[PDB]
């Protein structure tokens, strides 16, 4: 039954945000990190019966149908954003504005 | 005898309801979907003589295009719509869809997209320079910053194009992009026209309106529906079974 | 050239706000539950088909 | 005719539409 | 034949108990590590097929393992630890094999439905040889 | 689903508002500084028609 | 062969080694 392999996919988009909460929460002291966030997509539609005619002098209601498939997690994007500067005093710490990266 | 076809028929659109509603709840994160409303059909077949049969078909009308709830994430291009705003983006086909997925990305090559697809305005898919950084106003305009140039040189390098669809003439497509309906785009051109009157918010993202009350009660109610049908069509069977033997001698 | 600048003895720390974080987890723990029902009276409703 | 008798024509078919027209 | 719907069936209720055994073996081996001679543990799937005699019951071809990537940890402490010092844990999705065995449930119970349904009338066609 | 985001903007603009207080506070000595107040604004109000 | 089939011989016994020797 469909409704038990999109559940599954619900299911599996869920523990997947988990993870990445999780991930995020763990290295909340690591120097130099970029949050993760994940965004989803739903899945292609699925049409069984074409809507029939509308507006035909009445006030009925659209009649087409059309089941959905699922979730699927699509991408997870890196906030690229300023964090903060913690003073370190070690005369051999180097923290960058703006944006850039050190080959 | 054939009662047993309208209970089984019954049965088996509360199953199409439930995987319905199941597809809707399942995706209660995504941003900017929309659920996807279902109501039960009655349909009386008849002729000639006493028309007691009538069957049960599911059906489920376009959407409920009640705004979804913003969160605000700072970033600088995500874009929330007003009550019944829309973006358009050119979809795989090459023809124009209509959505809310406010999450705007910039590629490598300054091509302003939503997931997949790229954003439209002015004429084609609006362009920006290369790395500049950008910020979106209240109405539409992409102004652009190049890094390490002094701010006074922000420039308007585009403008998102913004059309306003009050919801009962627009239908989910395949994809999930929604479209004008044939009557609505007949009447109101296939291609709709910017309008000034929309306001976008920068640095919100809107969610999903899906109503867990609704998706709980549903759930509920098709399954004592699909309980009372397997009761009738279990009497039904035992009574015609018991009833066969009368040929006998 | 757009290049940033430098600054010694300084260190970038996590760009992580935590409440957003909690409310994420609230809200996943919810959806988990509401779909576990789901696939339970659809379980149900399999269970009752098959007693037929 | 009334119902279970005899009669000397067809039934016409049975449509049951989704929607009229 | 009339009685190839014994073999379809019985067909369908071997492919069940096998898919659901695979279930239950995985579930067994979700936190494992370090199977024989050392390989790390990887989950198995099942895949039906019809037989085409048209239409037929269902076999199961052979046992695949699953190509989703092994999770790694990073644990030094163990001999298995690579240069990385990263140890491969079996990737076993619960929810999935709580599915899986939901769905081979129902499918054995619809099963034998059917034979008894199908027992039925056959006993019940012998009674016009007489 | 409905008042979880609402109350995580508040949180984040309590946020924001303790932020802006911590910098001022911090550079009390610094030459030349000055105070800076952040202003908030309510977002989109959705509309439901009635018959 | 196939499982369920009929053979004239019996299959080889079966073990489950903890660890291979």
């Amino acid at each position: 039954i469909s409704s038990l392999w999109i559940a599954k996919t619900g299911l599996d988009a869920q523990q997947t945000n988990m993870d990445v909460i999780a991930n995020n929460l763990a290295n909340v002291s690591t120097n130099g990190f970029k949050r993760q966030r994940a965004v989803f997509e739903d899945l292609l539609y699925q049409t069984i019966r074409q809507p029939g005619a509308q507006s035909s002098e009445q006030t009925t209601l659209p009649s087409g149908l059309q089941i959905g498939t699922g979730v699927r997690p699509v991408a997870t994007e890196r906030l690229h954003s300023q964090g903060n500067l913690s003073q370190t005093n070690n005369s051999k710490d180097v923290a960058i504005k703006g944006q850039g990266f050190f080959q | 005898d054939h009662a047993i076809y309208t209970a089984m028929g019954a049965a088996s659109q509360t199953l199409n309801q439930q995987a319905v509603t199941a597809s809707n709840l399942a995706n209660a994160s995504t941003p900017g979907f929309r659920a996807q409303l279902n109501a039960l059909r009655a349909v009386p077949v008849d002729g000639l003589s006493l028309a007691t049969r009538t069957l049960v078909t599911a059906s489920t009308p376009g959407a409920d295009m009640t705004p979804g709830q913003l969160d605000y994430t700072s970033r600088p291009l995500d874009v929330a719509l007003q009550q019944d705003g829309w973006l358009v983006v050119q979809a795989a086909d090459g023809a124009e869809g209509y959505t809310r997925n406010g999450n705007i990305q910039v590629g490598p090559t300054g091509q302003l997209t939503i997931q997949g697809h790229p954003v439209i305005g002015e004429g084609g898919p609006i362009t920006v320079p290369e790395g500049s950084e950008i910020t979106i106003a209240a109405d539409g305009t992409i102004s652009a910053l190049n890094p390490g140039d002094p701010p006074n040189t922000v420039a308007p390098v585009g403008r998102l194009k913004l059309v306003k669809a009050e919801g009962n003439e627009v239908q989910r497509s395949d994809d999930g992009l929604f479209r004008l309906t044939a009557e609505a785009q007949a009447e109101r051109g296939a291609v709709l026209a910017a309008d000034p009157s929309i306001r976008i918010m920068s640095g919100v993202l809107e969610g999903s309106n899906v109503k867990p009350v609704e998706a709980m009660t549903d759930m509920i109610a098709n399954a004592r529906r699909f309980e009372m049908q397997m009761k009738v069509i279990t009497s039904v069977d035992e009574n015609e079974g018991r009833a066969n033997q009368l040929l006998s001698m | 050239n757009g290049a940033g600048l430098l600054y010694q003895g300084y260190v970038e720390t996590s760009n992580v706000n935590v409440a957003e974080e909690l409310v994420n987890m609230i809200q996943v723990q919810r959806a988990y539950e509401i779909n576990s029902k789901a696939v339970s009276t659809t379980d149900q409703m399999l269970q009752k088909l098959t007693q037929l | 005719g009334v119902p279970g008798a005899l009669s000397n024509q067809p039934a016409p078919p049975n449509e049951a539409p989704i929607a009229t027209p | 034949a009339l009685l190839n719907i014994f073999d379809i069936a019985g067909s369908a209720l071997a492919a069940q108990s096998k898919r659901l055994n695979v279930a239950a073996s995985n579930l067994a081996n979700a936190d494992s590590v370090t199977g024989p001679d050392g390989q790390p543990y990887r989950a198995k799937q099942v895949v039906f097929q019809v037989d085409a005699a048209a239409t037929g019951g269902v076999k199961v071809a052979s046992v695949i393992e699953s190509q989703a990537p092994e999770k790694l940890v990073y644990e030094p402490g163990n001999p298995l630890a690579d240069a990385n010092g990263y140890v491969k844990m079996p990737n076993v999705d619960v929810v999935g094999e709580m599915v899986n065995t939901m769905s081979a449930s129902r499918s054995y119970q619809a099963n034998i439905e059917v034979l008894n349904t199908v027992k039925s009338m056959m006993l019940k066609t012998l009674t016009l040889g007489q």
